[PDB]
């Protein structure tokens, strides 16, 4: 019914100026992604494990969509903290 | 009242002469007046001091009484399962109770040494009192405990202010907030019946006049109402101008030249000024005639006869070209 | 009728120790009156046509002065109707009010049935996906009898005819409500209210000055809270999926009724036989009805004190409440084996703890 | 009881107890026993 | 089937209780919508009337409406015709019926966006996440042609192509264009379009709730005023104790 | 309502309609009593509430501990264990 | 709470028993000697429904006994 | 309380119920409008540079 | 002057109830003393047993008249 | 009319029998 629901105690960022007027012709997400990639390493570990085991089992059925989904949900939930500091 | 009793025989619940749920030891007096004496000779537990919950006297009755599946409450006293024809005889040697049925349908009250009329007199329900009665049964002196505060520590005494202003200010404040809110509600509810924000009634239009022929009336749509454009003949013009000599007599006097800035072109809002019907072609003055109550208009738009109070209303208009007009 | 007004709402004498838990009846009545006002003013602009009902409700919000306010007050006050009713019921399960307020308790049950019917009829009128498929489900649920369902529908499937008659029925039922409320209060004041202590007492006090002000205070709180939720939207009381136009050949991928219907939904998820499903509702309502004459089911003389304070055993009503909340939780979730397993556990608890109230 | 006007709630009592016995019998037949006889 | 994940909470300016919408973002979101998303979606409930005074000045809105041909009639001959749009007309749509829309989009139907954030869970956070969500398939999964993998769409496979591309559009205030920025601005615009009466609603709410709370304090005091006279009463049995 | 032996009046003046409920619920004052009240304009009325706050709150909270909280804790437990079971199922059934 | 020195008594003394037993006797004999049949009456007359009640207007279909006047009370007849 | 009693608001405006009603109505009338304009100003103060008026459109 | 009640409830002394109500007055020397002496007379008195020659139901005193016509008895 | 219906329970009564 409502377009959205109110959230308490939200923190609203101040617009960090780009150091070069050209600096944000490239997506700011690229500058936040590495750190979060490093923080979600356990999901990378498990995804690579499942990849190996699927490639090995040889009965010709298997996939690792679960762990992949978890990996990217982790990375996104990390990126969401700082992305709005770089957008007007 | 609307409530029944439930005195009936029952096979899950034996009668109280058989299995009483209360503690069945009672003292008995020869005359209830004697119960006075004991109240001024016994000791009482509430006359004596204790300080901790662990010192409170322990109940005489046993915890272990009622049993069965899903029975939370384990202790009860009274039941209304019905008595048989021949009840179980109370044993007075054990101080068991004798009451109602067990007096009427039993030999319990019999004594060898005493007349029967004297003997029965001791078995009214006032002659029996439980064991522990004088020692445990409370009889308050007040609803207030001396360990709690009553009005004496809250009363505003000599030297105090008057508080009527404050009380009535409090309630007046409540009421004026209340009234503001109520007025807001009614205003919103009224406003909700008003016309919607999509309508707006705005607009303007233009008309090309080349195709029209003399003596013809064309009709167009404008701001929700009809508009007549007529290319009058010379005789229509003459009819309109001949009645300028009788302007004295009209209900809404006006001269033709105002209504036809270009004499051969007549323009009006196509609506009866009486109650909103649309006049038809004709009438007595070669103009228009309204069928709803019979008003007549002339070849210029003027009200000549009938209940309508004014001439046909002129729309805000301009001739853009020799052959084109603008409405609105 | 003024003399009656004075006898029942001014000079009527209550017990001194009636705390807030005895104020919720007045509250449900007030939500009724308020819901009636907003109802009538919504009817003036609603369209009862399957082709255009949805856009009719959107027109109020978009193009009408204060259009949004009445729709949202009407939507949100329903939740408070049901919340207040449930508090009001649980109070009297807790106190064993039905021991002597026999016909009042029966009348109560009838009013609750009326309210369920009224709400569900309302729920179809905005005519979105959830409305259409909800109507489909509940009409299929009462199928056991031939031809009754096409007759009540009006048609072989949910249709504009169905909308028209649902609209008229939703118009009418609340007022029948009001009549039954008068009947309710007759039975009540025939007897007189109970105490929280469950004793009989002579320390009575009149209504107008003392209890009327508590009624007013709680009324202020409730008006407050309704407006808070209505204007700002703190809680997601209603699911988003009624915002989508109807499609007769595609269901919504996730389904969640209004909260006051979730427990029922949970049952329909976990019992295998459909008739068993329906019979659970019938049986539980019959059990509640049976409490009206609990004095007869035993020959021990009854008391109203349930001694639930400080009690490690708790009480069957509390277990009932927690079971019902658990069922709401499971209602909300997807169909999966483990949810169904704990569902069946909770369902058995909910049924048993209702049966057992009669066994004193 | 004699001298009382409540005459229609007793009937409803007996009907309700009846109906519950009914419903539970049928539910035991429907939900448990008939499947059980496929597992027996 | 599965429980889909829940998006993160972004700090959109509006989701506070005291904040309005952020109108420059709304302007930019409208520009994005016109240049991109209006290629396949529709907003049948919106009319240009809605933009004047709330988002844009009237003159500019008239000039926007003039860019479209809108069908009208019948005329004197009973034929239909086309004219330049006016302030009173609804937004145009790319397809004449649902069947054509499905025919152009490989069978799937692009939903009408007039209420989109109120028609999904977590609304704008879900939409913001979805527009970020496109990724390569995981090991052991392959999707048939004209279907894409997205980590936030339920069941992970979606028919809408990757939506955004840097400097695919341009802004008039000067702000730089990139997919993240476009995401934020278009989500702002759609959230506004879902209910333009939001700010009115909230500003009225504030006054209402404040006054009602002050009310509540006053009524509490009035109730206690009468509580105290019977809470402090004395009742004696037999003889008088105190005075 | 009241038993007939309690609602029997001593007076004989006709009960006015606006007092109906008052005399349907008549009760005898066995033994009599004495009562005193002070006008609320001559009492403090927000200090007596806070003066007795701790006692009242101790009583109320003590009364509700076992009956309401302990089953609450058990139910909360059950929800947590259900979540455990589901999060293990979802991997057993669908992860290789 | 009361002070602990006010709580030093046994609450479970049966002080009503001798009277409850008598009441049971008295109310059983009336059932035996009067209530043994389903007696037949005149319907909706005298303020009572006619199916057994002896107090006026205790049931809904005999509510509102008057339309004018000042009413009255059963206890003052 | 001494201050309030010194203003003599009770004697003149609250001791008679007709005047009580006059007071209620007029104070309502004025207070509501003051409260409204104050909340308007707050709504403009917190949202500076976000509202439509604060950031004019400049034509291309 | 304190505004309070002091009630002795007693149902074993027959059907009649006795009551007195009081307000704060003025001193002997007050200017308004005379007016008070007059107000006492404006309200006056009544006895059902002994009545003079004027029926209470037609008396010029409105308070007596209203009391004597209550419920017609 | 505003003093109609003097009772809700009981048997009523008549003014002439007071
Ligand atoms: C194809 C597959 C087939 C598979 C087949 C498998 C079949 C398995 C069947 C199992 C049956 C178990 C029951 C046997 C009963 C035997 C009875 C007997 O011998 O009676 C003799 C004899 C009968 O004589 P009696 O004269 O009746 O005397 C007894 C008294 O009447 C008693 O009264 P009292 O006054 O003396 O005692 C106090 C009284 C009163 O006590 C109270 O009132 C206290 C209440 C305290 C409650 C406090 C709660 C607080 C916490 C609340 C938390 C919140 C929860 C809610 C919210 C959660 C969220 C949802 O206590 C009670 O009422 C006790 C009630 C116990 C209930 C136990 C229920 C077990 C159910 C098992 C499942 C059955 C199927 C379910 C349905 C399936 C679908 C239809 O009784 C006794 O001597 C007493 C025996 C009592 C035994 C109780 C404990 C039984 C333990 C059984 C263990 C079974 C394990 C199964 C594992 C299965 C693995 C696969
Ligand atoms: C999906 C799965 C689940 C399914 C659901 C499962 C549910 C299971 C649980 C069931 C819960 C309990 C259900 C009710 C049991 C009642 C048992 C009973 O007899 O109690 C005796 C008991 C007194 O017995 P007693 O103590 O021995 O006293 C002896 C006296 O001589 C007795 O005289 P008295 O003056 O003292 O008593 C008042 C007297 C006289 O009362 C009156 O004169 C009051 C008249 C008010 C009329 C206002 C209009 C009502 C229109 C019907 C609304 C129904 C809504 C249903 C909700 C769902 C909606 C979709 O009424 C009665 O004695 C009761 C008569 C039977 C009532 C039946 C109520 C339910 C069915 C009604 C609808 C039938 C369907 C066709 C119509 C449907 C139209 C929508 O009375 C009550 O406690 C009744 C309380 C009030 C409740 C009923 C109010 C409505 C009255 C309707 C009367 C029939 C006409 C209907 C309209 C027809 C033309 C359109
Ligand atoms: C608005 C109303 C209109 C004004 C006029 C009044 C209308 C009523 C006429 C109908 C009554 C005819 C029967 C006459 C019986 C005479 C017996 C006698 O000597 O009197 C003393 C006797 C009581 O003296 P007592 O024995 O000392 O009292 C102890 C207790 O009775 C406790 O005794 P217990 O615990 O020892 O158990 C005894 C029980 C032992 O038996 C049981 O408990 C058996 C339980 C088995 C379960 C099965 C259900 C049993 C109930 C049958 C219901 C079927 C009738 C409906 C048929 C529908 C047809 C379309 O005995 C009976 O049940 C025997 C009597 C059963 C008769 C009930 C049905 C009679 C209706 C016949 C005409 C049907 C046409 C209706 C058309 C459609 C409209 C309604 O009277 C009764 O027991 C009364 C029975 C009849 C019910 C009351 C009538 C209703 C009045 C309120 C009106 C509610 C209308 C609601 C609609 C509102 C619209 C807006
Ligand atoms: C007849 C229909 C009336 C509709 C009312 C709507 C009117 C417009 C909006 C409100 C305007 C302001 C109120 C009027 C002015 C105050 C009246 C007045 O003179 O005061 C007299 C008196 C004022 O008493 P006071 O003690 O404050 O002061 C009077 C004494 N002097 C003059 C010496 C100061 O008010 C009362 O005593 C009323 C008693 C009730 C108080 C509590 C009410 C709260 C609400 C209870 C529940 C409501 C639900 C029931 C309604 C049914 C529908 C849901
Ligand atoms: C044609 C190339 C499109 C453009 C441009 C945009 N959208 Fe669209 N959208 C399109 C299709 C064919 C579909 C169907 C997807 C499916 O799986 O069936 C969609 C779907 C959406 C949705 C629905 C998401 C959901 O969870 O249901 C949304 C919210 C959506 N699209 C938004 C959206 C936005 C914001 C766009 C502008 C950036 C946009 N779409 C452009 C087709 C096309
Ligand atoms: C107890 C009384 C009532 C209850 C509980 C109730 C309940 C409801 C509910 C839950 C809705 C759904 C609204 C939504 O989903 O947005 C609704 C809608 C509606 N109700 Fe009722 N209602 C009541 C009384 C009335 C009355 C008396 C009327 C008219 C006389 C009425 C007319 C309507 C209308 C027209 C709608 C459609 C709302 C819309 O389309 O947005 N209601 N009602
Ligand atoms: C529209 C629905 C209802 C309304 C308007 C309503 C109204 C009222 C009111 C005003 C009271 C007296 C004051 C109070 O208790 O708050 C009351 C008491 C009561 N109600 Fe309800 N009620 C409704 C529903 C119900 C339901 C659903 C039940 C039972 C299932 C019920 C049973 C009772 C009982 C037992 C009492 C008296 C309890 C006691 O005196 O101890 N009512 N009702
Ligand atoms: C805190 O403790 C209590 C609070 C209480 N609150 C209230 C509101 C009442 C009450 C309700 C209605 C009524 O008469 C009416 C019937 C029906 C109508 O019709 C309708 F629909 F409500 F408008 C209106 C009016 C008379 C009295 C009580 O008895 C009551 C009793 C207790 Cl113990
Ligand atoms: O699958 C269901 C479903 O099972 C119900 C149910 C919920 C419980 C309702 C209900 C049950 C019992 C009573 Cl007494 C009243 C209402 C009936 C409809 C819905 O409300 C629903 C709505 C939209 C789509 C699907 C569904
Ligand atoms: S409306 Fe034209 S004459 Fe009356």
């Amino acid at each position: 019914s409502y377009p959205y629901y109110c959230e308490f105690f939200v923190k609203f960022p101040n617009y960090i100026p780009p150091k070069d007027p050209a600096e944000r012709l490239v997506d700011p997400r690229q500058k936040l992604e590495p750190g979060c990639t490093a923080r979600c390493s356990l999901w990378v570990n498990e995804y690579d494990a499942c990849t190996k085991r699927v490639r090995a089992r040889t009965d010709n059925k298997g996939n690792c969509s679960g762990q992949y989904e978890e990996l990217h949900v982790c990375i996104d939930r990390c990126v969401a903290k700082d992305i709005f500091k770089y957008l007007k | 009242s609307v409530h029944s009793h439930n005195i009936r025989p029952d096979k899950h619940e034996l009668p109280a002469s058989e299995v009483p749920l209360y503690y069945n030891r009672f003292d008995q007096a020869d005359h209830p007046s004697l119960w006075q004496l004991e109240e001024e000779q016994q000791r009482k537990h509430l006359d004596q001091e204790v300080t901790d919950v662990s010192q409170l006297v322990e109940p005489v009755s046993s915890p272990h009484q009622t049993e069965g599946w899903f029975k939370r409450l384990r202790y009860w006293h009274y039941k209304e399962t019905a008595e048989p024809t021949f009840p179980r005889t109370p044993d007075l040697s054990k101080g068991e109770l004798a009451a109602g049925a067990t007096v009427t349908r039993t030999s319990v009250w019999h004594d060898p040494n005493e007349p029967a009329i004297v003997s029965v007199s001791r078995f009214a329900p006032d002659n029996f009192r439980a064991v522990g009665f004088a020692e445990n049964v409370p009889n308050p002196e007040s609803t207030n405990s001396d360990s709690h505060p009553d009005f004496r520590e809250y009363r505003l005494g000599p030297g105090s202010v008057d508080r009527r202003p404050f009380v009535y200010f409090m309630s007046a404040s409540y009421f004026f907030i209340t009234a503001s809110m109520m007025r807001s509600f009614l205003c919103k509810w009224v406003h909700y019946w008003w016309v919607s924000r999509d309508m707006l009634a705005a607009g303007t239009t233009e008309v090309d006049l080349r195709p029209i022929q003399e003596g013809m009336t064309a009709v167009f749509k404008w701001r929700g109402k009809p508009v007549f454009v007529r290319h009058r003949t010379a005789e229509d013009i003459a009819k309109a101008q001949a009645d300028d000599a009788l302007i004295g007599t009209m209900k809404d006097p006006q001269l033709d030249s105002e209504r036809c800035p270009r004499p051969q072109w007549l323009i009006n809002i196509g609506v009866c000024t009486h109650l909103g019907c649309i006049p038809t072609d004709g009438g007595n003055y070669g103009g228009w005639f309204c069928p709803c109550h019979g008003s007549h208009y002339d070849t210029s738009g003027r009200i000549r006869l009938g209940p309508a109070p004014s001439n046909l209303e002129l729309p805000p208009t301009v001739f853009l070209d020799d052959h084109t007009v603008k409405l609105g | 009728f003024m003399s009656l007004f004075r006898a029942h709402l001014v000079f009527y004498r209550c017990a001194l120790n009636l705390n807030s838990s005895y104020n919720f009846g007045f509250l449900v009545a007030m939500t009724f009156v308020l819901q009636i006002i907003t109802g009538i003013t919504l009817a003036f602009r609603y369209t009862s046509e399957a082709s255009c009902a949805f856009a009719s409700v959107q027109h109020l919000v978009r193009e009408v002065a204060a259009g949004w306010e009445f729709r949202m007050l009407h939507a949100t006050t329903a939740s408070f109707v049901f919340l207040c009713i449930l508090i009001h019921m649980t109070r009297g399960l807790y106190n064993w009010s039905y021991s002597y307020l026999t016909t009042a308790w029966m009348s109560g049950l009838v009013l609750y049935l009326l309210t369920i019917a009224t709400a569900f009829l309302g729920y179809v009128l905005p005519w979105g996906q959830m409305s259409f498929w909800g109507a489909t489900v509940i009409t299929n649920l009462l199928s056991p009898i031939p031809y009754l369902v096409p007759w009540l529908l009006g048609g072989y499937y949910v249709s504009d005819v169905t909308l028209k008659r649902f609209f008229v029925l939703h118009f009418i039922l609340p007022f029948i409500g009001c009549i039954i409320i008068v009947l309710h209060i007759f039975y009540l004041h025939l007897n007189g209210s109970s105490n929280p202590a469950g004793i009989d007492t002579a320390l009575k006090v009149a209504f107008y000055p003392h209890m009327l002000m508590t009624d007013a205070k709680c009324l202020s709180y409730l008006i407050g809270l309704i407006f808070l939720q209505a204007a700002f939207g703190l809680m997601e009381l209603s699911h988003p999926d009624n915002s989508i136009p109807v499609n007769r050949f595609v269901t919504p991928l996730h389904i969640v009724p209004e909260w006051y219907f979730l427990a029922y939904y949970a049952v329909l998820k976990v019992i295998p036989s459909k008739t068993g499903g329906l019979l659970v509702f019938m049986s539980s309502l019959i059990n509640l009805g049976l409490l009206s004459e609990i004095r007869a089911l035993n020959t021990r003389m009854l008391i109203r004190q349930q001694f639930m304070t400080r009690n490690v055993v708790s009480g069957w009503v509390i277990i009932w409440v927690y079971s019902m909340i658990f069922l709401i939780i499971i209602g909300s979730a997807i169909p999966q084996a483990t949810y169904i397993l704990y569902g069946r556990l909770a369902t058995i608890l909910y049924l048993t703890t209702g049966l057992v109230l009669c066994l004193y | 009881s004699y001298g009382n006007g409540t005459v229609l709630m007793p009937i409803v009592r007996r009907v309700f107890i009846g109906a519950l016995v009914g419903i539970y019998a049928y539910a035991a037949t429907d939900v448990v026993l008939i499947p059980g006889y496929a597992q027996l | 089937e599965k429980e889909p994940p829940h998006p993160p909470s972004y700090p959109f300016w509006f989701k506070s209780l005291f904040h309005s919408h952020d109108i420059p973002s709304v302007r930019r979101g409208y520009e994005v919508y016109r240049k991109v998303c209006a290629t396949c979606h529709s907003m049948e409930q919106l009319h240009f009337r809605h933009l004047v005074g709330e988002v844009l000045p009237e003159k500019r809105v008239k000039q926007i409406a003039a860019e479209y041909d809108v069908t009208d009639g019948p005329n004197d001959q009973g034929e239909m015709y086309t004219r330049p749009g006016i302030l009173g007309d609804a937004f145009p749509s790319p397809y004449p019926n649902e069947e054509a829309a499905r025919y152009a989009n490989g069978g799937a139907y692009p939903p009408d966006l007039s209420l989109i954030t109120a028609a999904r869970h977590f609304g704008p956070d879900y939409l913001m996440a979805l527009l970020g969500g496109y990724r390569d398939p995981p090991e052991g999964v392959e999707l048939r042609p004209g279907l894409y993998w997205n980590v936030w769409f339920p069941g992970n496979a979606i028919a809408m192509p990757p939506p955004l591309m840097d400097e695919m559009i341009d802004y008039e205030d000067g702000t730089p264009c990139n997919i993240s920025q476009m995401s934020k601005d278009v989500v702002n615009f759609l959230t506004w379009a879902t209910e333009p009466t939001a700010d009115e609603r909230k500003l009225y709410g504030l006054k209402c709730v404040s006054a009602i709370a002050i009310g509540t304090v006053l009524m509490t005091l009035w109730w206690r005023f009468y509580w105290a006279m019977y809470a402090t009463r004395r009742i004696d049995f037999g003889k008088l104790k105190y005075l | 309502g009241a038993p007939k032996f309690e609602r029997k009046m001593l007076g004989s003046y006709p009960v006015s309609p606006e007092f109906e409920m008052v005399w349907r619920d008549r009760l005898t004052a066995h033994g009599g009593y004495i009562q005193q009240t002070i006008s609320p304009y001559q009492l403090k009325f927000i200090y007596p509430f806070w003066h007795t706050f701790f006692a009242r709150c101790w009583c109320k909270c003590s009364a509700y501990a076992w009956p309401w909280v302990w089953p609450g804790l058990i139910t909360f437990g059950l929800v947590k264990k259900m979540n455990h079971d589901v999060e293990e199922d979802i991997r057993d059934h669908y992860w290789y | 709470y009361l002070p602990v020195h006010e709580q030093n008594y046994d609450p479970f003394i049966p002080y009503m028993a001798p009277y409850v037993e008598e009441a049971k006797f008295q109310l059983q004999e009336e059932e035996e000697l009067l209530g043994y049949h389903m007696w037949e009456g005149v319907w909706y007359s005298g303020g009572v429904t006619g199916f057994g009640d002896k107090e006026p207007g205790e049931h809904f279909l005999v509510a509102l006994p008057n339309l004018y006047g000042a009413g009255g009370s059963p206890m003052q007849a | 309380f001494k201050l309030l009693n010194a203003t003599k608001l009770y004697e003149y405006c609250l001791k008679d119920n007709r005047r009580y009603c006059m007071f209620v109505m007029g104070v309502g009338l004025v207070s509501s409008w003051m409260w409204s304009e104050w909340w308007n100003s707050v709504w403009r103060r917190i949202n500076k540079g976000k509202l439509y008026n604060d950031v004019p459109y400049v034509y291309p | 002057f304190c505004g309070s009640e002091l009630l002795h409830r007693n149902d074993d002394m027959g059907p009649t109830a006795h009551v007195a109500v009081g307000f704060e007055g003025v001193p002997w020397k007050s200017p308004d003393a005379v007016t008070f002496m007059l107000m006492q007379a404006i309200v006056g008195s009544y006895r059902k047993h002994d009545e003079g020659i004027v029926p209470g139901k037609v008396s010029a005193n409105a308070t007596v008249r209203n009391v004597c016509n209550k419920m017609t008895v």
